[PDB]
């Protein structure tokens, strides 16, 4: 392999002479094929560097790039590894890169798919470029390193949302492994990941899910620390826990948030969460008045996607009052119930219907301008259970109550 | 390839969509180098032959 | 073949809507079921008869 290096160095001049090469390439290509072995990967290094180098001088590459693919078609794996990684780095770029990916159809191809897809269009053409990156990541899992790997998975994300899609956003999304978030390095990245998952979920009109994400990002040490970081996320956590419909996880999430010491630092939002925790009538108007300004100021937005939240909030309010009335009142009327819920006879009947349809209360109406009835329909058996249960609880009062009486006699006299 | 690799380099086999090999049978004229192969394999590989 | 079938679909649809209009309610004055379902009473109670029966 001395002459492999020596004659290279010799031909280096010899080419560089004619490079100062199109014809001088052949006699070198042949001398590199007559070998095939150890010195053949050193011949691969030096020859594949000079061939690439010939391209750089004048470039004069329209044939080089394709010449190399033909030559590369002629092949010496690790000889080709660099030969392709060296030719990796606008119209001339298109066809050349097409030849690079064309030949590499392994960690080099992906990194030219980043460049190719995003750089080639970087605009409305996203549909055409991003076509490529809807894939290529799939089975390269173990071949890539998670930094780059996950990295352009995230690219797949944002190009897929700007594409205005959802499905592949969904599947291409869930393919992400949180376990990789033990590593602080990847932890810095995942902020992106969640941020998107928010964007998606906003599109889906989910909320509780959003709140779980904002929760998760909010768990980041990096943003735990900085007081100017965690506020605007913490807020959003509130607002969404408020918009989510009353349910299982809503409660314990809300309950947990109310406990968070940091939430004390916020003030109006504090009053909001504390306002949905407690059980009492909301009266919409006062709420809107007090909190409208402070809400709107935060970066509830326009009258489109954001404004759409305004209608939800009203719904959650209705579900709230109608949700508590079911607690206290055993029976209720109509007019007064409208008054309590502000809404007239319609806005009510509708709210109640939707709640009973989807099912969120047991209420049965008596229409003829009269009475909503919220009491469940128990049967002798149900009433008996309460009596049987009462008897049992009393026993413990009669049993527990005994030891105290004795404890005093022994401690007293 | 059938035998050794599908163990230490099968993790990517699925990336082609193909279960590791199943079995391999020598079969040849008495003295073609069969019995000497099982010895060479268990000597080099070493695992649980 | 699929057209004349709509009659079936239409029927199943009307029956449901009704069952949902009287779902949570008692003595619901029938004129209300009407205007909600957006149909003349006469054939509403014409059907509600059929359903009760
Ligand atoms: N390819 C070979 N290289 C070296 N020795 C061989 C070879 N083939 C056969 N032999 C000789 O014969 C023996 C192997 O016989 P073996 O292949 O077991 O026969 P059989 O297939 O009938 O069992 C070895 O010990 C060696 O001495």
């Amino acid at each position: 392999g001395s002459e492999r290096a020596d004659g290279r160095i010799v031909k280096m001049e010899v080419d560089y002479s004619a490079t100062v090469l199109q014809e001088v390439i052949e006699t070198l290509l042949s001398l590199e094929k007559q070998t095939r072995t150890a010195s053949d990967m050193v011949s691969t290094s030096r020859i594949l560097v000079a061939v690439v180098k010939m391209c750089y001088e004048a470039k004069e590459w329209d044939l080089l790039n394709e010449n190399i693919m033909l030559l590369s078609k002629r092949r010496q794996a690790v000889a080709k590894m660099v030969q392709q990684c060296c030719t990796y780095v606008d119209l001339p770029i298109k066809l050349r890169l097409i030849d690079t990916l064309r030949m590499v159809t392994e960690i080099e191809r992906a990194r030219l798919t980043k460049t190719l897809a995003t750089i080639k269009e970087q605009n409305g053409d996203v549909k055409e470029a991003a076509s490529i990156l809807q894939e290529l990541q799939v089975e390269t899992y173990g071949s890539m390193e998670k930094k780059e790997r996950v990295e352009f998975i995230l690219e797949q994300m944002r190009l897929c949302l700007a594409v205005k899609d959802y499905i592949r956003t969904q599947i291409i999304s869930k393919k992400i492994n949180t376990k990789f978030f033990q590593e602080e390095n990847t932890e810095k990245l995942k902020l992106k990941y969640y941020n998107l998952m928010i964007q998606l979920d906003q599109h889906e009109g989910s909320y509780l899910s959003i709140c779980k994400h904002y929760r998760a990002i909010y768990d980041t040490p990096c943003i735990q620390a900085e007081s100017e970081k965690w506020q605007q996320a913490l807020k959003s956590v509130v607002l969404y826990v408020i918009l989510a419909p009353f349910d299982n996880e809503q409660s314990d999430l809300v309950h947990r948030i109310s406990g968070d010491k940091k939430l004390e630092e916020i003030p109006k939002y504090k009053d909001l969460l504390k306002l949905f925790t407690t059980m009492e009538l909301m009266r919409w108007s006062t709420l809107v008045e007090d909190y409208g300004m402070e809400l709107r100021k935060g970066s509830f937005g326009s009258t489109e996607e954001g404004e759409k939240r305004w209608k939800d909030l009203k719904n959650r309010v209705v579900e709230h009052n109608i949700r508590i009335m079911a607690k206290y009142y055993t029976r209720i009327t109509m007019k007064r119930m409208a008054q309590l819920l502000d809404l007239s006879v319609d806005e009510s009947e509708a709210f109640l219907s939707n709640l009973v349809v989807n099912k969120t209360i047991f209420a049965k109406v008596d229409r003829l301008a009269g009475i909503i009835n919220f009491q469940r329909p128990k049967d002798p058996n149900n009433l008996l259970n309460d009596w049987s249960q009462k008897l049992n609880s009393l026993m413990s009062l009669v049993n527990k109550t005994t030891h105290l009486i004795a404890k005093e006699e022994m401690i007293h006299n | 390839e059938v035998i050794e690799l599908p163990l230490t380099n099968p993790e990517l086999f699925q990336r082609v969509g193909i279960i590791p090999p199943k079995g391999c049978l020598l079969y040849g004229p008495p003295g073609t180098g069969k019995t000497l192969l099982a010895r060479a394999v268990a000597s080099q590989l070493d695992c649980n032959f | 073949i699929i057209s004349t079938h709509l009659a079936k679909l239409y029927d199943n649809l009307l029956e449901q809507n009704l069952i949902r209009v009287i779902e949570p309610f008692s003595r619901v004055q029938i004129e209300h079921i009407s205007s909600l379902i957006k149909l003349s009473k006469a054939d509403v109670e014409r059907k509600l008869s059929q359903m009760i029966l």
